Formats: structure tokens, C-alpha cells, sequence
């Protein structure tokens, strides 16, 4: 069973930067893509970002296009997600999710515990 | 070259050259020993001739 | 070559004999890329060139797999009004293989093409076609007045406007239940504050440009860890023979000379290896013939000359090369007057050990002076 | 063996990285050249021991002794004895290994010259 | 369908597999060289499982309807010799139902079918044989392998390829072998067709199995079955009793193990002999 | 001295789940037992959960026994506390405390900054 | 071209401390001295701190002398500025400048993006 | 040692010993082969004397 | 000398890593076997005359 461990996060102000790391352990030999999810209190989860096995083909949400940055370290099996031009609407608990990019919905076989990120005004 | 960017590519190529150079030096040492043995055999053959 | 021999020995004077200075090799001309006739094309033309188009609320979904996304033929045609791509360049995805591809086709108004966007909200986006935040595909639309219009107008299209809740991303549901407001429930009748979800949709020739019907096809490309089923158009270059050039046969890279061969492969065999498990025979993907792979020149450069005293000229011997291929073995870049004389011209002799330049062959036999190989020796005497 | 090309195949970066490991490839090339010239000298001292080339008389009359099996005959395309031909046929890839700088074909003395030296030695002894 | 009747169960038999079960490790041509490779191969002189389908003449004879489920493991070797084309396909999957995706191969006396769907396989899948009084030939009219089919993912068809289905007696004519491997999301199959004149056991000859079709399916296969052809006893020439009858047929199930092999290649790339580096 | 950084938590509804993580840096070679403390407004700090070096033999407070789970990641030097079936009475400020399990009183050697966790009814 | 990325900052109470970091990428071989500047609203940019190639000989502004601490890490090409004894007058938009310290005018070859720093009373 | 800290100096000077020891071992092997050849030559010279 | 066991003591991962180095251990074993055969041949030549 694939296990996900999260680290980082914290409290940041408007216009600041933050970094997130999600590590995968177990049967990770059949894992190529990992995505991040956000949900506001009382709101459903939504796609944020994803990174491919080769480091290319990344897709970002429309509200976050041109602002985020993601990178995958295959040697350490850890993906580093960089935040730039943060906005108070980005205050939610971030969940790293391992899955395969499917047309219609980004299916997730196993969801990680996740961590919270707070952005103030 | 294609799969990995330079930064670790230098060390990967260094490891590859180290292994290949070790193999080449082993082959050269074996060839030198064989050449010495063949030189001794040829000296014996010349003496017998 | 005398200066090179001098500085390889770290001395301005040299003795009679043969010295090896450097090596030579043949550069690939440009490249070689080969591929078979074609891989099966995706049925994108069937969806694009479709006589019948489903409604926006009942958009048809087609599974696209085990083919090639040959969209380059239509990309440069510029026959589509909108070709916006979200999250990826339109041409970047061509050189990449996608595991799962789905095709969705529907007809909407000209002004409604903006509603088909990732995360877009509206009367059509939230009730007919909803796109998630993760939209790696592109939206393609073009005019359809010549086919979706006639005298008297058309009334074969329907759309959904009222629903209990906002549609989930890529979620389709068809039902005949009448939407009823919570404040004034109807309990199964068409009373106040109760409207049917489906409404009449049509177009007429008198409509403006923004009101004319538009055929919209949504193509999305996403990646899975499973083996890929859809890829991009493959390119194939011309095939050359008897020339040293890099080759790329179905992903197999290498450098060598591709010449004709008499060996016959099995119908399923593709590559060929020798005792030293090195590729030396690759079949042509286009047509069924076998081409051998051989090294270009290898070899080394050896200089034959007597001592610097009483003589100044030198002779150059190239190992394991043909005299016809000598002028292209690391040349056309050195200093011309004293290097073209030792690379081309007369005094060209082909020996067993290689090609000898600058030494005149003599039918007479003398005692060996400078060893060369295969019983051939060089002397400065006339 | 070309050490630079054997270790790195038409790779400029690999050659540049190899250049910082000293002059090892030069040492191995010099060792191989020394081995080659050593074998040449060994063959020369083993076979080239007679200053001239003696020839047997056209009439083979040696008091009843028969040397046909050891003297070369003009009937064969190669001027070699029956025993020499049998030895060459009995002794039997090197040619298929020419893919990483394994260019191996400098015979200093050909088989014909070695056979001629042997025939001259036999004629002189007889 | 429902549970099949007349299910007589006897302990399975075994026979020597000899040197059969050798396939090309890769699509690489080799000429007059000896190559040592490590791959999933059937061990030499293995105790391959014995299966047979035949109806003994007379009332006391016991007809066998053998169609059990067997594990797949890391490789399955399938062999079968016949003379009336009884075997036409096999069932592969994990849970053998619609819960998990599976793949199925069928040959309805014509073409070649490869389908990968979540079929609802019945407990006794088989193809019926019918004999019209006004269409006096051999053809198939009963198709009850699965209750229903849905969730299409793969589909393939072939040109009409049919043989005589007459249940003639005598020596067996041809023998067919199949090797099934599933690794790295790829399902590779190998086959080899050779003519034989024997009636019992396996031939002592050696023949490599060339690849036929590479299926890029990532589904996991843990169990497999075998399709059988059953003739209608109530409507069979000569036979009159109601029930089902099976023609003279036999199939084999071998298991591949990780072994080191020393393949021998002839002058034109055809494998002529092989040596397993674990026997003696 | 050992530096501790607190992360995780946030606002959750009744019956929800949350996770808390603290990162230990410095002379961490002499740390085996990790303890967590919470401080409700107007109340003194109280025990929450403890995890051993090997990850087994964990203990939880009687008021929260059977609902709280704590795990330690030796590779990342991060200890994760998981809350299941959260209740409004659990709303307190959680502090990252490092010490050794001593009988009679948990002798904390290093104290963190604390994180805010809010549970709604 | 040299690209500068700013990180850190935020809102801190009076008497608190914060850390500021600027990263340099690209042709970093010609980078020895990095200048740090702040820009209050309605006020021109003023010197704050500077670092050297060897990490020594740092000079501080008169207004911030004796209360700041900046160190440059050559291995990671990142400079960390630790600021203490904060006052409300220090609230400004902080920038990192890369160039050469010339007498009479700090020559700047590359400019960054800036970070938000706020100090409350 | 002056420019770089011990954490990376360990690996740098470790590579230094690896290279220098490889060179020294190659030199020692060549010297041993030359010494064997010289011993054979000296034995031949002593027999000739 | 058993190279694969001398270098790696009852460790499967060590053997797996060593297998990536080629046939160095096979070459050493062949050299040692040749040395033993040569020594036996010299003993036989010296004594069995």
C-alpha cells in the first residue's frame, strides 16, 4: 500500500511564498503523477497542480495559472511545490494525492493526510 | 545525456569512465602478463632453433 | 605532419621509423530517421466531419485509444474559428504519447463558445457542459451555418437551464423531472415557479454572426502510468546508403554505415546482434529489406619519415581505411598547403594495413628500413 | 585500442571529463604499442635467423632420404609444405570485434615470408 | 447459463513435457551463435498437467467435460493437439466476473477475436455445435460464454479463417502450443503450429514459439480457463439421447519459472535447440 | 538546544479529522519519546498523546483514548498526531514538547511555539 | 541575465524577529556583493544591509545598525537576513539588489521583485 | 582545504586518494613487470658469462 | 578465491549490486584456475620425467 507523508506549510502573508513537500513510500514503482488538492471550509475539493514522472506536462488550475511552480525529485521520491504571488483566497488545507491523469476527472487511488496553509491579507 | 540534466550527469559519466578505465587497465595488465609469457616462450623457441 | 611527430615525441629531432600521432573518424552527414508506413489514425475526422451532432446537454462521448493524434493536418489548415489550448501549448503535446483521450462534440451558439472554459460559470457551463479546473485539452470550434441551418429555421436542438444543483465537472444526467422551487413546491405539476429543465433551442439564417450555430469538439489529453495508447504524428526521413551517418530506427540510436545485405531475417525479427552483442543489422521499417551496420573508419594516423637530418619530407599512413575515404577523414579544416598534399593528389598506395600517402610504390624489393605491416617497408633512398 | 574512443563514443563531454584523469589512455596506448613491437621482435628473432635464402636442388636425391612432407611444393597455390598446410588448416570473432577501436591487423611478417624463411632454413640444414 | 450436468470428476493425471515450451526471448536476429538469457521459461522435463476431452463408446463409457479454473502465477504454457478444431479460445482474468476487468479470446469458427472487458463469465462457458437438417454442415449456434458484455476497451477482428469441423477419427493431424506472459503491463502470446502423426503423449522434437500478438493491457491476470466445444447429443448424427457430447480433444497447462537458458541459433535465425541451466 | 516548528491543524466541523506535525532540528540523536500537550483557554496544559522511538507502545489520555492516533517518522524526524471523531471539547492550542517519559511527570526538555486548532459544534 | 526571487517577510508584533531571504540564479559567477533595500510607501528606497563574497566586512545602515543580522550562504547561493529589535518605522517593501558596491552610489546590475514586510506597534 | 569546508573536503580529497592510489598501483604493476623482464635478462646474462 | 562471496558475505543486495560490475569476479576465478593448472603442470614437468 502506497503511503503519503507531508511536511512544510505554515502561516504566510499576502504576496509571500511557501513550499510544500509530499513523499511517497511503498509500491511506488507504478506511480508516475501526483497531484495537490484544496478545499475551503464548506467547499468541495478542487484540482491545484500536478507534475509528471519526466517533469513535463504539468497542468495548473485557471485561477492559479502563471503563479505556481512544481518540481518532482525522482531520486528522493518527493515532489516540491513552490508558491508565488499568494492571495488570501489560497487559505485552505492542502492535500497531496497520488493518481493517474484521466480525461473527465483526476482519479486518486490513495489520498494523503495533507497539511494546512494559511494566507493572510 | 537525454534522460538526466547535466548536474548529476557529470558524476554519472565520471562513474562510467571510472568503471571503463578499471576494466581497460585490468585488460592491459592481463595482456602484459600474457605478452611476457609469450616473449619467454619465443626466446625459448629461438634458443631451440 | 613532421611538426606533429616532433611535438608528440617532445623533441625537435626525430629518428628513422614510424610514429603514431593521432586518430581519424568520419562525421555523420546529417541524420537518419525511419518509420513504417503509418500507425492507425485516431477517428478524429469522424467526430469533426460528422453529419449529425448531438445537443449540448446530450453531448456524445467517444473513446479514443490505440491510435495516433494526427491533429497537425488540421492545425495548420486554419479552418476553425477557435483553437485555444489550456495548460499546454498546442504543438508541445504533439511530441508526447497520451494513454487516454476522449472526444466530446456538441453544437452551441457563437457567443456561447466562451462558456466552454475550465472553471467557467454561466447558464450553459453550470447546466450543460462543465469543465474542471484540470483541463489539459483544447477547445475547438468552427462555423456550422452551412449545415445547421435551412429555410424556416431548425428546432432539433435542446438545452438544460434549470437544475436542483450545479453540475459536477464532466457530469451528464438526463431526466424528465420538472424542477420545483423550494419556496413554492409543485408536487409533480407544472405550476408557479416550476419550469421544465429542457427548453427549445434553434437557429435561423437571419441570425447574426454571434448567433449562428457553431460546431464545437472538445479534445482532452491526459497521462496514465499504463502503457500509452494515443501518440503524435510520426516523421520519416529519406534513407541513404553507403554513407556514414547517425541512424534512429524505432528509437535505436547509433552511428555507422547502412549498406545492403544478403542475410534474410525472420518475419518477426527486428534487430540483429553478433557474438559481441552489438547491433549490426536493422531492418528498414518502410520496406522489407535488411541493412547492415558497419563502422565508418576507425583507424589511426601514423607518420613515416626518416631522421630530421639529411631529410625533411614525411609520409603519412592511415590504418584500416580505404584510399577513397581518406580526404574526408578529419580534413577540410587544417592548413591547406602542407596538409592537402599529404591527404590527396598522387603518391597514393593502398596496402593491407591501410592507405599510404606520400610514398611512391616500387616494384623492387629491398631490405626493410621502416616497418609498416604486411611485409611493406619504407626507405628514403631513391 | 583507442582508449579515448573506447571509453567515450563520439561524446565531447565524456572526452572532456576523461581528459582530467591524467594521461592514463596514453600510458595504455604506449603499453599496447610496446607489446606489439615486442611480438614483432619475437617473431623476427625466432624466424629471421639466416642471413640468406637457400634453395633445395631441383633433383631430390639425398641418399634415399625423403623430405617431400617438409619441403614446399609449387603445385599448391601457396609455397608451403604438406605439414605446414595441415597445421594452418587445423588451427582456426576477431574480425567481428572491430566496433570499439579494436583494429587488430598489423602483421609485420606475412605467412608467406615466414614459410619462405622456414624453407630457407630447411634447405640450409639439408 | 446454468450449472452444467454430467460433471464426472477424476484425479488429474500428469505427463512429461520434454523440451517443448521454448519461445524467442526478444525480436533480435542471431546467426550461428550461442546466447544465454534469463527469462520466464518452462523447465525441461516438467510434469505438465494432463487434460483430455473424449467420449468412450458405449453406455458404460464416461464422457468428460473438463473446464476448471487454474492459477496464472508468473507464466502459463498451453499446449493442445486435435484433429477437429475443438479448442478455439481461452478466458483470462483475476476475479472472473464483472467486478474486475478481464480479457477474452473467442473463435466462432471464423475470424479471431480479442476482447478486454468486464464480462460476467458463467461457471461453465462453452460453445455449442448444431447440425441443421436443411443446412447439413457443421456450424456454431449456441453462445453462452457470458451472460452479458459491457465496458468495451479493446476490440480486434480478423479475416475469415475456418477449418473442417467434422469429427473424423484416426491419428491426430496438428498440434498447437501457446505461451502466455503478463509483465510490465504487457500481455505477450507465442504460438507454433506443427504437423504430427502420433496419438498419445508429446513429440520428442524441438520447435521454438514465435510471437504473434503483443497486447498492451495493464490488467492483472491470476486465473484462467479454457473454452470447449460441445456437440448436441440429442441432435448429433447417429446419437439420439438428450445431453451434451465432446469430441476427441486434449489440452495441456504448463507453468513458467525463472530459469537461465542457453538458446542455440542456426544460420538463418531459427532456434534449433535449447538447454536449461538447472536440469543436470 | 533543539528547535521545533509547528504545522498542521485549522478549523474543522464536528466529527471531522485533523493532523498535527512538528519538526525537530538540532541535537535530536537523544530523542526517543515524543509527547504532545494542549492548552484550553483558562485551563492548564494537559497530556494528549505519546509515541515511542520504535513507533509502538503508544499511549493516550483517558478522555481521548480510542480517538487519537500518533505516529513518528524517523527518516523525516517528524511526528504526526492524527485526530479522529473530533469534538468541540478538544478545541485547544497544541504545543510541541520534547522530553523523556518520566514516571510522575513528563519531563519536557524543549518547548515549541504552539499551533491553533478549532473544532465547531 | 540574473533572476532574483524574494521569500519570507510578513506581519510581526513589536519587538519580534523575522527572517528574509533572496535567491539568485543564472550568471552568478559575477556576483560578489548583494545589496538589500526597503521601500516605504511614499518614500525612496534606502540601504538596509549588504553582504560580501567571503561573508565578512558587512556594513549596515545607520537607522538599522546594531539590530540586524545578515549572512550569505555561497553553497546554496542564498542570503539570509535575520532582523531583530523591530520597530514600526521598519515597515516597508523590502528588495534585494545584486551588483557592486561603488563609492558614492551603489551600482546595481540586477533588480528583484520585492517582498512584503510589516511590523505592528 | 582552505577554500572548501570539511563536509565536502572529505569527498574531494577522497577522490584525490582514489586517483593517486590508482596511478601508484598502475606504476607499481608496470615496475614489477619491468623488474621481471630485467630479472630474465640478468639470468640470461649470468648464464652467458 | 570466491569473489562473489569474498566481497559480499551472505548478502543478496550486495550480490545484486556486484552483478552490475560485469564479469570481474569471473575473470578473477578464471585467472586463479589457470594459475593452479599452470602450477600443477610445472610440478608434473619437473618431477614426472
Amino acid at each position: 500500500q502506497v503511503q503519503l507523508v507531508e511536511s512544510g506549510g505554515g502561516l504566510v502573508q499576502a504576496g509571500g511564498s511557501l513550499r510544500l513537500s509530499c513523499a511517497a513510500s511503498g509500491r511506488t514503482d507504478s506511480i508516475s503523477d501526483m497531484g495537490w488538492f484544496r478545499q475551503a471550509p464548506g467547499k468541495e475539493r478542487e484540482f491545484v497542480a500536478v507534475v509528471g514522472w519526466s517533469g513535463g506536462g504539468t497542468d495548473y488550475a485557471h485561477s492559479v495559472k502563471g503563479r505556481f511552480t512544481i518540481s518532482r525529485d525522482n531520486a528522493k521520491n518527493t515532489v516540491y511545490l513552490q508558491m508565488n504571488s499568494l492571495k488570501p483566497e489560497d487559505t485552505a488545507v492542502y492535500y497531496c494525492a497520488v493518481g493517474s491523469l484521466r480525461v473527465g476527472s483526476f482519479s486518486v487511488e490513495y489520498w494523503g493526510q495533507g497539511t494546512q496553509v494559511t494566507v493572510s491579507s | 545525456l537525454s534522460r538526466l540534466d547535466p548536474p548529476e550527469a557529470e558524476v554519472q559519466i565520471d562513474r562510467l569512465i571510472t568503471g571503463r578505465l578499471q576494466s581497460l587497465q585490468t585488460y592491459v595488465t592481463q595482456q602484459l602478463i600474457r605478452a611476457a609469457e609469450i616473449r619467454a616462450s619465443a626466446n625459448l623457441a629461438a634458443t631451440k632453433m | 605532419p613532421l611538426s606533429e611527430t616532433k611535438c608528440t615525441l617532445k623533441s625537435f629531432t626525430v629518428e628513422k621509423g614510424i610514429y603514431q600521432t593521432s586518430n581519424f573518424r568520419v562525421q555523420p552527414t546529417e541524420s537518419i530517421v525511419r518509420f513504417p508506413n503509418i500507425t492507425n489514425l485516431c477517428p478524429f475526422g469522424e467526430v469533426f466531419n460528422a453529419t449529425r451532432f448531438a445537443s449540448v446537454y446530450a453531448w456524445n462521448r467517444k473513446r479514443i485509444s490505440n491510435c495516433v493524434a494526427d491533429y497537425s493536418v488540421l492545425y495548420n489548415s486554419a479552418s476553425f474559428s477557435t483553437f485555444k489550448c489550456y495548460g499546454v501549448s498546442p504543438t508541445k503535446l504533439n511530441d508526447l504519447c497520451f494513454t487516454n483521450v476522449y472526444a466530446d462534440s456538441f453544437v452551441i451558439r457563437g457567443d456561447e463558445v466562451r462558456q466552454i472554459a475550465p472553471g467557467q460559470t454561466g447558464k450553459i457551463a453550470d447546466y450543460n457542459y462543465k469543465l474542471p479546473d484540470d483541463f489539459t485539452g483544447c477547445v475547438i470550434a468552427w462555423n456550422s451555418n452551412n449545415l445547421d441551418s435551412k429555410v424556416g429555421g431548425n428546432y432539433n436542438y435542446l438545452y438544460r437551464l434549470f437544475r436542483k444543483s450545479n453540475l459536477k465537472p464532466f457530469e451528464r444526467d438526463i431526466s424528465t423531472e420538472i424542477y420545483q422551487a423550494g419556496s413554492t413546491p409543485c408536487n409533480g405539476v407544472e405550476g408557479f415557479n416550476c419550469y421544465f429543465p429542457l427548453q427549445s433551442y434553434g437557429f435561423q439564417p437571419t441570425n447574426g454572426v454571434g448567433y449562428q450555430p457553431y460546431r464545437v469538439v472538445v479534445l482532452s489529453f491526459e497521462l496514465l502510468h499504463a502503457p500509452a495508447t494515443v501518440c503524435g504524428p510520426k516523421k520519416s526521413t529519406n534513407l541513404v546508403k553507403n554513407k556514414c551517418v547517425n541512424f534512429n530506427f524505432n528509437g535505436l540510436t547509433g552511428t555507422g554505415v547502412l549498406t545492403e545485405s544478403n542475410k534474410k531475417f525472420l518475419p518477426f525479427q527486428q534487430f540483429g546482434r553478433d557474438i559481441a552483442d552489438t547491433t549490426d543489422a536493422v531492418r528498414d521499417p518502410q520496406t522489407l529489406e535488411i541493412l547492415d551496420i558497419t563502422p565508418c573508419s576507425f583507424g589511426g594516423v601514423s607518420v613515416i619519415t626518416p631522421g630530421t637530418n639529411t631529410s625533411n619530407q614525411v609520409a603519412v599512413l592511415y590504418q584500416d581505411v580505404n584510399c577513397t575515404e581518406v580526404p574526408v577523414a578529419i580534413h577540410a579544416d587544417q592548413l591547406t598547403p602542407t596538409w592537402r598534399v599529404y591527404s590527396t593528389g598522387s603518391n597514393v598506395f593502398q596496402t593491407r594495413a591501410g592507405c599510404l600517402i606520400g610514398a611512391e610504390h616500387v616494384n623492387n624489393s629491398y631490405e626493410c628500413d621502416i616497418p609498416i605491416g604486411a611485409g611493406i617497408c619504407a626507405s628514403y633512398q631513391t | 585500442v583507442d582508449c579515448t574512443m573506447y571509453i567515450c563514443g563520439d561524446s565531447t563531454e565524456c572526452s572532456n571529463l576523461l581528459l582530467q584523469y591524467g594521461s592514463f589512455c596514453t600510458q595504455l596506448n604506449r603499453a599496447l604499442t610496446g607489446i606489439a613491437v615486442e611480438q614483432d621482435k619475437n617473431t623476427q628473432e625466432v624466424f629471421a635467423q639466416v642471413k640468406q635464402i637457400y634453395k633445395t636442388p631441383p633433383i631430390k636425391d639425398f641418399g634415399g632420404f625423403n623430405f617431400s612432407q617438409i619441403l614446399p611444393d609449387p603445385s599448391k597455390p601457396s609455397k608451403r609444405s604438406f605439414i605446414e598446410d595441415l597445421l594452418f588448416n587445423k588451427v582456426t570473432l576477431i574480425c567481428a570485434q572491430k566496433f570499439n577501436g579494436l583494429t587488430v591487423l598489423p602483421p609485420l611478417l606475412t605467412d608467406e615470408m615466414i614459410a619462405q624463411y622456414t624453407s630457407a632454413l630447411l634447405a640450409g640444414t639439408i | 447459463c446454468v450449472n452444467l450436468t454430467t460433471r464426472t470428476q477424476l484425479p488429474p493425471a500428469y505427463t512429461n513435457s520434454f523440451t517443448r515450451g521454448v519461445y524467442y526471448p526478444d525480436k533480435v536476429f542471431r546467426s550461428s551463435v550461442l546466447h544465454s538469457t534469463q527469462d520466464l521459461f518452462l523447465p525441461f522435463f516438467s510434469n505438465v498437467t494432463w487434460f483430455h476431452a473424449i467420449h468412450v463408446s458405449g453406455t458404460n463409457g464416461t464422457k468428460r467435460f473438463d473446464n476448471p479454473v487454474l492459477p496464472f502465477n508468473d507464466g502459463v504454457y498451453f499446449a493442445s493437439t486435435e484433429k477437429s478444431n475443438i479448442i478455439r479460445g481461452w478466458i483470462f482474468g483475476t476475479t472472473l466476473d464483472s467486478k474486475t476487468q478481464s480479457l477474452l479470446i473467442v473463435n466462432n469458427a471464423t475470424n479471431v477475436v480479442i476482447k478486454v472487458c468486464e464480462f460476467q463469465f458463467c461457471n461453465d462457458p462453452f460453445l455449442g455445435v448444431y447440425y441443421h437438417k436443411n443446412n447439413k454442415s457443421w456450424m456454431e449456434s449456441e453462445f453462452r460464454v457470458y451472460s452479458s458484455a459491457n465496458n468495451c476497451t479493446f476490440e480486434y477482428v480478423s479475416q475469415p479463417f475456418l477449418m473442417d469441423l467434422e469429427g473424423k477419427q484416426g491419428n491426430f493431424k496438428n498440434l498447437r502450443e501457446f505461451v502466455f506472459k503478463n509483465i510490465d503491463g504487457y500481455f505477450k502470446i507465442y504460438s507454433k503450429h506443427t504437423p504430427i502423426n502420433l496419438v498419445r503423449d508429446l513429440p520428442q522434437g524441438f520447435s521454438a514459439l514465435e510471437p504473434l500478438v503483443d497486447l498492451p493491457i495493464g490488467i492483472n491476470i491470476t486465473r484462467f480457463q479454457t473454452l470447449l466445444a460441445l456437440h448436441r447429443s440429442y441432435l448429433t448424427p447417429g446419437d439420439s439421447s438428450s445431453g451434451w457430447t465432446a469430441g476427441a480433444a486434449a489440452y495441456y497447462v504448463g507453468y513458467l519459472q525463472p530459469r537461465t537458458f542457453l538458446l542455440k541459433y542456426n544460420e538463418n535465425g531459427t532456434i534449433t535447440d535449447a538447454v536449461d541451466c538447472a536440469l543436470d
